[PDB]
């Protein structure tokens, strides 16, 4: 019941914040977010905090229809925090921002008395520019839209709670952590065609759905035999009864384009290094619900995380 | 106070220098020290180095030095403390840098002086001294060769509420050593500013500004204050040389405890109980004083022969700026030498902050050369 | 302590990193800088986290000769952490953005198990408009230029000390916190004169001198009697053996100007309600070293942190 975001809503409440965007677009052509990393263990298969700190800002910089560019990297480290931890965190965000062609070129660090704050936590801001004919919002969907995602749904949520509970799965589970930027710029060659980027974090694919019917005022009706997951994801969720819709992604877009530009924006996400496992997964609806169709043609609504 | 008509005579060593040494010196009574041939170039008397006057006379000096002995440093030897200038002078130096303990200085530079290159045991007792746990030292024994040291004694951490504060008003020294005891002190206590002292109880509770100190310095400022030599002090060893001067002729001395940890630990407080029950019974300063300089040699004394037991050590050294007491050294070298041991002090360069270098620069020279 | 800031210079090494400002400059236009505040209690005579989470990233985005426009702020919250608390934290802020004439437009919340955080932190972010003719930087300070202060000296880091650890002097200590941008505003009226722009944040003044000498290649003369003090400041140290100069600052500036518009520069500074108490307090020589002359002329080293 963290109803905080609600108070956030009401005392910041504006334009910008109303729109409920992955960043804000600010005089027209830039954008910026912000997001905190507080995920444990800091380490984990696949990643570490500080990979993700960066993918993370990277990619929210981009779903605007935007190059990321520059980060900003705040630090609030526990007393006694080993160095070496520290050192390994650091390198990961350098090598990240490396390959997403992003400089981190302000920041902070406080350190905090023991006990004052689990090991370490890090926020991340980013800027990016909006590419010539960008027009990306998740307001901006309309029924006969197709929705595609770049990928495998539910590695990193999979993979951080294995990790983190120590539950053992007969295959060990990766996350998908990546910078998706790169891709991001091979969709934006498709203009006004590319009308919602989203990346299923917390919450997953399911909430991202909701969130673009909210705000688009349209429903969704995705295709389970289309939903790309890798059998290691597949099974863990079924043998605990959970649904890989609510598990978060880290190297994931969710994409609407023109009925016309799905085939296109298809093979552009196939071409791409973090776009293999790329499906066709669903229609913008009439009706304002969400909406999974099973083998044969049998409706129900997703079920909200 | 080692100028006139002394420098810039250098100091002779036995083996020849491997590699030029510059030693940039402390804070207190700061002199620097170049190393070439059998010679180290120690600087005459340049002053605290915490001013722009003196840090300017320093550095021509330092300049003047190397063209009138042909000197080209090749290593920088600096203090362990981070916040002296002769230690960001040494970090501004585009030259490799060797970090040197203050009071394994102190007891080296006693050791060029008589060229001596084996592990000794070496009594350290000054004000202050950044030691290698980030705390105060000033009361240590070592046993140390020219190369590394190991910690054998210490007198138990107390609590120096405000720090330069307390060095200057005493007091505040008093109260952080009888700190964990004050009702014992009450006479004392209550008649400290009721403002004040919940401030100062504060400061040591929460750690606001408030260093950890192994110090003999301290200890006797707060012996001072107790016994109502001297609040507030004009300039740092003040009351120290004033409790010297008024002590009584006497052989008396206090009752001491040496526990055994990790390291051999005296408590100061608990000496400090008796010194303040004799102050209330009236008793003459001059006295206490003679009791306390005892107590002080004895106890000394005694940590010498434990630690000769458990490492056959026959050497001992006598440095720090507290040796600049007249009977603290005469009667620890007469003690100790009819006890068989071979002990040693300073003479060519002061026991005090003025010997530093010589002993940041042969220390240095150790860790090159093996 | 400091050897966390360290391995950030070295992993982010950069054109923008290496400038060690107070905010980036970017596009050769606007501002960028982060801030965590971490401040206990979270509520202290004069203001609360909520103030200072936004009057401080307001102050360094303006630090470059800049109007603060945008902010951003994530929030890592405590579980069980009581709403009646957040949204009193939240009206501080979204007040302070008010004054300064700035928006929060986009944010992330957190909410983490009991005993992860302890009861809240804030990040905030912030963008802002260089004014023409704008050249402030650390960089750019040179033998001759005038040193002032826009107030008191130790107010916030006496009153937060004062509060937390429950410490009674003859006159309460209270907060400085304040917004700037205002007064920076009517400061680069003198655009190109202006040279450098701090706020003595941690650290206090003494290590914005530092850090104007290591970086403009400078020595800094300061002298006592010209210094602005509280006197319950004043005082508060003198129990405790503090020097003033070492204590935190949350509504001031510290600034350096031409010689021939220093006295603009005060008059202007005396003309705003946040620089009534302001005064030149020395000069830039080429020394390469930080002094104060005490009374009666001392030149005493100033002691770094
Ligand atoms: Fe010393
Ligand atoms: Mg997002
Ligand atoms: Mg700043």
């Amino acid at each position: 019941g963290a109803l905080i975001e609600e108070v956030f809503a009401d005392a910041f409440d504006n334009e910008y914040i109303r729109a409920m965007e992955d960043a804000a677009l600010l005089f027209g052509n830039i954008t910026l977010t912000t997001d905190s990393f507080t995920v444990k263990p800091l380490f984990f298969p696949g990643g570490d905090i500080g990979k993700l700190a960066v993918c993370g800002t990277v990619n929210d910089a981009s779903m605007r229809g935007a190059k990321p560019l520059f980060l900003t990297a705040a630090f609030i480290i526990e007393e006694g925090f080993p160095v070496e931890d520290l050192k390994k965190i650091v390198k990961s965000m350098a090598e990240a921002a490396k390959e997403a062609g992003v400089k981190i070129v302000a920041g902070d660090t406080k350190v905090v008395e023991k006990g004052s704050v689990d090991r370490i936590f890090i926020n991340t801001s980013g800027i990016g520019v909006l590419y010539e004919g960008a027009n990306v919002s998740i307001k901006n969907a309309k029924p006969g839209d197709i929705v595609l995602i770049s990928g495998t749904i539910g590695d990193h949520g999979m993979a951080v709670m294995s990790a983190r509970e120590e539950l053992q799965f007969d295959t060990p589970i990766f996350s998908d952590v990546a910078p998706l930027n790169g891709l991001i710029e091979k969709l934006m060659t498709l203009g006004e065609a590319i009308k919602v980027l989203r990346d299923p974090t917390r919450g997953g694919v399911a909430e991202v759905l909701y969130e673009i019917s909210k705000m688009s005022g349209v429903g969704i009706k995705i295709y389970e035999e289309k939903l790309p997951v890798k059998e290691s994801v597949k099974s863990a969720c079924e043998f605990m009864g959970i649904d890989f819709l609510h598990l978060a992604n880290e190297g994931k877009v969710v994409v609407v384009v023109e009925r016309d530009y799905a085939e296109k924006a298809l093979e552009i996400m196939k071409s791409h290094e973090y776009g293999k496992d790329a499906e066709i997964i669903g229609e913008v609806n009439d009706s304002k619900l969400v909406t999974i169709n099973t083998i044969y043609g049998t409706s129900r609504i997703v079920d909200r995380p | 106070r080692r100028a006139r008509g002394y420098a810039p005579q250098p100091i002779l060593l036995k083996k020849e220098v491997k590699a030029s040494i510059l030693a940039v010196g402390g804070f207190y009574k700061n002199t620097f020290c170049m190393t070439k041939g059998h010679y180290a170039f120690i600087s005459h008397h340049i002053g605290d180095l915490d001013n722009e006057k003196a840090f300017n006379y320093y550095i021509e000096q330092i300049e003047r030095y190397k063209k009138l002995f042909r000197v080209d440093p090749e290593v920088v030897a600096h203090d362990m403390h981070k916040g002296y200038l002769s230690t960001q002078y040494a970090k501004s130096l585009d030259l490799p840098k060797i970090e040197v303990q203050h009071h394994h200085a102190h007891i080296a530079s006693c050791m060029a002086e008589h060229n001596l290159d084996e592990k000794v045991i070496g009594i350290a007792y000054d004000g202050t001294g950044y030691g290698t746990d980030g705390n105060v030292w000033g009361a240590e024994i070592l046993v140390c060769d020219l190369k590394s040291f190991e910690r054998i004694a210490h007198l138990k951490y107390k609590p120096l509420p405000g720090n330069e504060l307390a060095i200057k008003k005493i007091y505040r020294t008093a109260l952080g050593f009888i700190f964990d005891n004050i009702s014992f002190y009450k006479n004392f206590v209550e008649q400290v500013d009721s403002r004040e002292l919940d401030i100062i109880l504060k400061q040591i509770d929460r750690k606001i500004n408030t260093a950890y100190v192994s110090s003999m310095g301290r200890f006797f400022d707060a012996v001072a204050a107790l016994i109502g030599v001297r609040k507030e002090v004009l300039f740092e060893g003040q009351a120290a040389m004033e409790l010297e001067s008024l002590m009584a002729e006497s052989e008396e001395y206090y009752e001491y405890e040496i526990l055994k940890e990790d390291r051999y630990v005296i408590d100061p407080e608990l000496i400090l109980r008796q010194i303040y029950e004799d102050y209330m019974k009236g008793f003459e300063k001059s006295y206490i004083s003679a009791k306390f300089h005892n107590t002080v040699v004895n106890f000394t004394y005694d940590l010498a022969n434990l630690i000769r037991k458990e490492t056959g050590i026959n050497k001992v050294v006598l440095s720090g700026g507290s040796f600049q007491n007249r009977y603290l050294l005469r009667r620890l070298i007469e003690k100790l030498s009819l006890s068989g041991f071979e002990v040693y002090s300073n003479s060519k360069v002061p026991c005090n902050d003025g010997g530093i270098s010589l002993g940041q620069a042969v220390i240095a020279n150790k860790i090159l050369e093996g």
